[PDB]
RNA sequence: CCGAGCCUGGUGAUAGCUGGUUGUCCAAGAUAGAAUCUUAGUUCAACUUUAAAUUUGCCCACAGAACCAAAUCCCCUUGUAAAUUUAACUGUUAGUCCAAAGAGGAACAGCUCUUUGGACACUAGGAAAAAACCUUGUAGAGAGAGUAAAAAAUUUAACACCCAUAGUAGGCCUAAAAGCAGCCACCAAUUAAGAAAGCGUUCAAGCUCAACACAAAAAUCCCAAACAUAUA
RNA sequence: GUACCCUAACCGUGCAAAGGUAGCAUAAUCACUUGUUCCUUAAAUAGGGACCUGUAUGAAUGGCUCCACGAGGGUUCAGCUG
RNA sequence: ACCUCGGAGCAGAACCCAACCUCCGAGCAGUACAUGCUAAGACUUCACCAGUCAAAGCGAACCUCAAUUGAUCCAAUAACUUGACCAACGGAACAAGUUACCCUAGGGAUAACAGCGCAAUCCUAUUCUAGAGUCCAUAUCAACAAUAGGGUUUACGACCUCGAUGUUGGAUCAGGACAUCCCGAUGGUGCAGCCGCUAUUAAAGGUUCGUUUGUUCAACGAUUAAAGUCCUACGUGAUCUGAGUUCAGACCGGAGUAAUCCAGGUCGGUUUCUAUCUACUUUAUUCCUCCCUGUACGAAAGGACAAGAGAAAUAAGG
RNA sequence: AGAGUGUAGCUUAAAAGCACCCAACUUACACUUAGGAGAUUCAAUUGACGCUCUGA
RNA sequence: GUUAAUGUAGCUUAAAUUAUCAAAGCAAGGCACUGAAAAUGCCUAGAUGAGCCUCACAGCUCCAUUAACACCA
């Protein structure tokens, strides 16, 4: 029959060839994900069309800040084809209540807290 | 007694409950008899099937026939057909129960031996009269040594480490990567895409 | 030729999981055969159900078999193990929660 | 459960088995099945020497199937037992048929006949 | 092809292109991607 | 149809798509080794 | 699916291939004695246990 | 117009059966089952709708669920916003294909029957056309923009050249079977040629070889046109 | 059980009220059956005449001949006529 | 054949889960006579009805078995209680056959015809050398099997159609496929010649008349260069026919108590349309004779090709 | 002569627990119930009586 | 093809457990001999695979066979 798939830890345990391809440290990682769905919830079944909703990506190309702890990556790794994951990096801190208003997340997956429109 | 044995249609006592088909007698690699036990040259199965009666007097005739009895023997390894066929009788409809037994059978995998050979003689003596025995078989068949079985075991273990895909099909069906796990069997995990059916692809990795 | 079988399911097995809470009374586990045997504060029934004597949580553990000597059947099984051979069921707990009451002050006499 | 580290620890059938010629394969030499027949005229003296190899076997671990007996012949009756015996070792054979020789107490006669 | 071209015992044969070779591919890397920022 | 046939059933197209991404490729050397003594 | 044991399984080490040739408890009381001592023997898996927890002086002796 | 006239009346007979059921706009909304002279129907459940009250619902982690495979159940966190109860009823209870596990049949069916999950009866883009495959759902205007799925690849069979004496028709068995009807032995000459590996003789003889030497076929008419070479 | 140019009454304990007789017969008569053979035709699953395993023929459910008769159902000679 | 209940498999691990699916069973028996009364909490055969389990308490003492069953109706009994193979087992009432004299409402939810799916059956082609063919697998045929293809058959399925898609053969006029029966061109032969047999290629042309039968088939008569296999809604009934097959009447044999039925035979039995639209309405083969010559070939018996000439026949056009 | 050493039969028992013996029910074994015999090799962790082995 | 019954000594009838008897053949006896009549024996895996009990003995299991049924165009 059709089930629910349980994928085992070993996908999920990175090689150290793995964080020289993508960025990442495996000592200090990142605190918050950057969710984005890719892919339709139709042709899917009823338990991946309701976590979708559970993490508010009902709409496509729509990011959705979500922590990085082991309940919130247990939703992910269901619908990990239907998403993309990545790191939301602050190259600036994260905001204060100053520069609340004048914030960017930039298409490189990082948070601008000062955000004018003139160039370098 | 040096030559293949008689193989008689039915057990001796003969199953009187009829028994579903299973077709997962056929699908996927075998697990007994994928060895030699006191042989050299054999005929692998490289895909599944059911063989008949008609197939065992296909063996034995024509392995009996183009033999040194005083220089080779012939054992099986497929035992006697016993799985019961259930044909219905010619020109009926639909329901009405279960069809009386017809035949019996014996299921194959794939990478079984199905027969072994022996004795003091060589591969090329022996490549005539198994290779011909194992295109009237009715599935994909292949005579084979103890060399040139070990060789197309190393070589399929070769071709897993060299390919430069970096997605193979157990690394996707696993992970159930595009969600692909909604096309696949629960079986293709442990097939690894190699079994698709009765069926047996060698090349593919 | 094979009339018969019809039968429905007999909607049998747990009611009552591990470490669930349950009252006295609550029917933990309905079975055909003796696949869980009671254990501390749970009883059985003439159709082999168990029922919960205490309120409490139901555990579910495994410990050994020791057979009443009167049943025969199990007495003969037990004297034909090897010498170091134990068995093992599964045994269906309920850990009482409350105490059985306290001790109040009625009235200063 | 079957998917927890507790399966198959209540199972119990592989502890029991519920359910012969001269046993000589390559270095492993058995007998087969064995009769020992004592016959005597007492009662007395047949049946007590019916428990004493009985009771050396057991002291022995040597399978003992059956210790039944033939009825009696009347001469005056010939009482005779019947204790039958399966597996010997190379040096069990000689040392437990002499200390069966060494314990016969007043004229009974041994066997080592065998089955049919 | 006998009845309806894309269900039963003989439906006509559809083939893989380049585009949908590549299609694939990509939306592979995005799930590869995707186990490694889990894993941590 | 059942899961076998008799003859090679005709593959759902996801799947038929994953047989034709995860084929087997061959390592090929830069220079041919005929071409080097 | 199946999961490994953690510790040792029971009738494990006793297991053979010959249960003839294996000297068997033949009474109740010889099993009861096993089975009392393996029961206060602590296990690696969940039991009722976890939740419902002079010389002279011989030589004076044998003379008397 | 006679298997029982015709007319009026009961009579607006009855019909679980067919047909029909008329302004505008919005919203929620699809498939467990059980009984039944019942399976063309209905009643109850399930699902659905509204209103109301409350507090948990869904997702889930360790631990846990029996002896003779994929998964599920249970389940705090966490992500989330729903669920249960109460009140009032209608309608759907004649499904299809695909993927998966099986059963029946021929391991036939666009076949039949269950289960898990999709999609369809709902829009759009694609697979030529296309209910069911793939992409995609929440609505409007725009002579803006980035994308998703998305175009079938293959073309295959040459091959040696040279040379051949001899113990002996090896014995046996056979009319005789000589290298080759059969069995046993299978040594031995010259540098090198098997007491013979295919043909051939009633049996012989002759020829060679081993040995030296140097995939496709059916019925009105094939079916886009075409194109190997300008930088992903 | 036995007939022996395949032809001896030459024996037949089971029972039923009685056990199909005369005649006719491949019939308008289940199938077998275009039954076996002759005449008819160049050719006959048609038509006519004889033989009976007609095991579902048959005596007012009437049996069998024959004279007449028929917009009845088949077959045929000769003539004739698009 | 079946209809209710239960155990096991499908349904491998919570529950559930169909089938004219596969296998076993049940309609009781035995022992008690506190097999007394009460009562928390639960289970539940996917509803309901019924079914289960049960602590405490009172009272005493110091049920087994998987199924082993049956609602309501108020009466039979003084009461307690008891009563259905109501087995069609959620149960009307104990009420049957038959309809071709049939009628109505419907259904392509559902059959026959046709299409379609499918290819078991059928046909075909290659692979394999067993064996036949004196010897000799492959001139020719071909066992066990194997892999393909076709869509003639017998079937299966029930998807369009029951507010009608009218049928067997025949007539007429045919269109097409080639898997070629004839004519054409070749390779092999166990091909001397003549006859053949087999494969490659070729669909331009051709493919008869009769007796019996409704017959397609089949048998037979006489021929032919040959009297091809198929598909086209088993081609074509708004072009025709109606013998068979489906009616209303009727005998005969049989079945039935009869009404009536057989798929058994036989005699008889209404075939409707004035064309709106599409489409359309003047695109040479063969045989025999003679000659070559009774030559080649053959030991003979026999007996040709090619070339040449003439007679015909059909077809097309006049 | 040297080495290993040494609790009743066994003990990573510390005077223990199993093994063990007889009697009765058992054809007998088994079970059970009644009974039965048992040891730290002696001297201050140490030394010398006994056993096992390697030697002559 | 489905429902239904059937299974016998050398062959058939029967017996409601147990198995009876007329033919068949085996001799002897009367007759010159041969058929009959006697007087005697025999010939039954009760068609069977297992046994719940014990089974021609009676249900599954069955292999032959006997009748009806051999729809529906
Ligand atoms: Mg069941
Ligand atoms: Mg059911
Ligand atoms: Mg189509
Ligand atoms: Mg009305
Ligand atoms: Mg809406
Ligand atoms: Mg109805
Ligand atoms: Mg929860
Ligand atoms: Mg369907
Ligand atoms: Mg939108
Ligand atoms: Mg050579
Ligand atoms: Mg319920
Ligand atoms: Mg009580
Ligand atoms: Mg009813
Ligand atoms: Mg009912
Ligand atoms: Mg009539
Ligand atoms: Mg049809
Ligand atoms: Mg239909
Ligand atoms: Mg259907
Ligand atoms: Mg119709
Ligand atoms: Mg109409
Ligand atoms: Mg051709
Ligand atoms: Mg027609
Ligand atoms: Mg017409
Ligand atoms: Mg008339």
């Amino acid at each position: 029959k059709f089930t629910r798939s349980r994928i085992p830890e070993k996908v999920f345990q990175a090689s150290p060839e793995d964080h020289e391809k993508y960025g990442g440290d495996p000592q200090n990682p990142h605190k918050l994900h950057i969710v984005t769905r890719i892919k339709s919830t139709r042709r899917r079944p009823y338990w991946e069309k309701d976590i979708i909703k559970m993490l508010g990506l009902e709409k496509a190309h729509t990011p959705q800040v979500h922590k990085n702890i082991p309940s919130v990556n247990a939703k992910l790794k269901v619908v990990k084809h239907l998403i993309r994951i990545k790191p939301l990096k602050l190259p600036q801190g994260l905001p204060a209540e100053e520069n609340m208003s004048n914030t960017c997340l930039k298409s490189t997956g990082e948070l601008v807290v000062q955000w004018h429109l003139k160039p370098v | 007694k040096p030559k293949l044995r008689f193989i008689e249609r039915a057990p001796l006592v003969p199953k009187v409950r009829r028994e579903p088909k299973n077709l997962s007698d056929i699908r996927g690699p075998s697990t007994e008899a994928t060895e030699f036990t006191e042989g050299n040259f054999a005929i692998l199965a490289l895909g599944g099937g059911y063989l008949h009666w008609g197939h065992f007097e296909m063996m034995r005739l024509t392995i009996n026939r183009s033999m040194d009895p005083k220089n080779m023997f012939a054992i099986w390894r497929v035992p006697a057909p016993f799985k019961p066929i259930t044909r219905k009788s010619v020109g009926h409809r639909m329901g009405g129960g279960k069809g009386a037994i017809d035949h019996y059978v014996t299921p194959v995998k794939a990478g079984r031996l199905v027969v072994e050979m022996g004795g003091r003689c060589e591969f090329e003596e022996v490549q005539g009269f198994l290779d011909q025995v194992a295109h009237k078989l009715p599935f994909a068949a292949k005579a084979v040594s103890r060399g040139t079985l070990e060789k197309m075991r190393k070589d399929q273990e070769e071709r897993e480490r060299n390919n430069q895909n970096p997605w193979t099909f157990e690394r996707i069906a696993t992970a159930n990567m595009l969600g692909i796990r909604k096309v696949l069997s629960p079986y293709d995990l442990t097939h690894k895409g190699k079994y698709w059916g009765k069926f047996y692809m060698p090349k593919r990795v | 030729k094979n009339l018969g079988g019809k039968s429905s399911g007999r909607r049998q097995g747990i009611k009552k999981m591990e470490g669930h809470y349950v009252h006295a009374g609550n029917i933990i586990a309905t079975q055909r055969h003796f696949r869980w045997h009671p254990g501390a504060h749970v009883g059985v029934g003439k159709n082999k159900c168990l029922y919960a004597l205490e309120e409490g949580i139901v555990r579910y553990t495994k410990e050994v078999y020791v057979p009443h000597p009167r049943n025969t059947e199990a007495v003969d099984l037990i004297t034909r193990l090897p010498k170091g051979a134990v068995l093992y069921k599964t045994f269906v707990h309920v850990v009482p929660a409350k105490p059985e009451g306290t001790f109040k002050l009625v009235a200063m006499l | 459960y079957k998917t927890k580290p507790t399966h198959g620890i209540g199972k119990y059938k592989h502890l029991i088995k519920a359910e012969v010629r001269a046993i000589n394969l390559g270095t492993d030499y058995e007998y087969g099945v064995l009769n020992i027949h004592l016959t005597a005229y007492d009662m007395t003296l047949a049946e007590s020497y019916a428990q004493y190899v009985h009771n050396l076997c057991n002291s022995l671990s040597i399978k003992v199937e059956e210790s039944y007996a033939m009825p009696t012949k009347t001469i005056l009756t010939t009482h005779e037992r019947v204790v039958q015996i399966s597996g010997l070792s190379a040096t069990f054979a000689e040392i437990f048929l002499e200390i069966i020789q060494s314990s016969l107490p007043e004229g009974v006669r041994l066997s080592v006949k065998e089955h049919t | 092809i006998p009845g309806r071209q894309w269900i039963g015992k003989h439906r006509r044969p559809r083939f893989v292109s380049l585009r949908a070779k590549q299609n694939m591919i990509r939306r592979l890397e995005i799930e590869a991607e995707n186990h490694y920022w889990l894993s941590m | 149809s059942k899961a076998v046939t008799r003859h090679r059933r005709v593959m759902h197209f996801q799947r038929q798509k994953l047989m034709a991404v995860t084929e087997y490729i061959p390592p090929k050397p830069a220079i041919h080794p005929s071409c080097l003594p | 699916r199946r999961t490994p044991p953690l510790g040792p399984m029971p009738n494990s080490d006793i297991d053979l291939s010959n249960l003839e040739r294996l000297e068997k408890y033949r009474s109740f009381d010889r099993y009861r004695r096993r089975a009392e001592q393996e029961a206060q023997a602590p296990h690696w898996w969940r039991t009722y246990r976890e939740y419902f927890g002079r010389t002279q002086q011989l030589l004076e002796r044998k003379q008397a």
